[PDB]
């Protein structure tokens, strides 16, 4: 949130004379906020839009700014400790499943909206139970392409 | 005549017909190639848009 401002002249105004000149549609593009009005910007003063220009070499600097190290992209992670991780969330599901069958019971046996009003507190197992997707997949997916690539870039 | 028509070398008096055909051996390679595809494949039609 940034702005900058110059004052409107010192009065001599009561001839109704504009502040500025206008030639184009070029000033008028933005909303002045209610705050500004009630400390009087039009009133005292007036704004002037910023902008941003980037030259070549800093805009390229600033997307490395995030770059990592190719030393990482090839390391492997723990196959112990994974393991573990698959086995804590293939046992999470259980419950959402489950809960899901009930949930797939009862709908429609009442009215549409009340449906979600009435489930403000306990959870919604349809999501729970599809976001556990897009952990067993990306993980096992990534960790077994990365295995069977760098088996052969070595040696 | 069936001797020196098919195979069985009687040298020792021993007919023998080649019938192990093991081969197949440690192999990774070819799996590392092929399951490379197969996997690049599976992660393709799973978040492109349907």
């Amino acid at each position: 949130v940034i702005d900058a401002f110059r004052l409107i002249n010192a009065n001599m105004m009561v001839l109704g004379h504009e502040p500025r000149q206008t030639t184009s549609n070029l000033g008028h593009l933005n909303k002045p906020s209610i705050q500004a009005l009630i400390h009087g910007l039009n009133r005292h003063y007036y704004s002037i839009t910023i902008n941003y220009r980037k030259n070549e070499l800093e805009q390229k600097m600033l997307l490395n700014l995030h770059k990592k190290s190719w030393m990482e992209g090839l390391t492997l992670q723990d196959y112990s400790e994974h393991c573990k991780h698959n086995e804590s969330v293939v046992k999470e599901m259980l419950e959402l499943a489950k809960n899901y069958n009930k949930a797939v019971e009862e709908e429609d046996k009442m009215t549409p909206e009340q449906l979600a009003i009435k489930n403000v507190g306990k959870q919604d197992p349809k999501r729970h139970l599809e976001e556990h997707v897009d952990v067993l997949m990306t993980s096992n997916i990534v960790q077994c392409l990365a295995a069977m690539l760098d088996t052969v870039v070595f040696k | 005549d069936y001797a020196k028509k098919r195979g069985w070398v009687l040298g020792p008096n021993n007919y023998y017909s080649f019938a192990s055909q093991q081969q197949k051996p440690e192999d990774t390679t070819i799996p590392s190639t092929e399951l490379a595809k197969q996997v690049i494949e599976y992660a393709r039609q799973l978040e492109m848009i349907v």
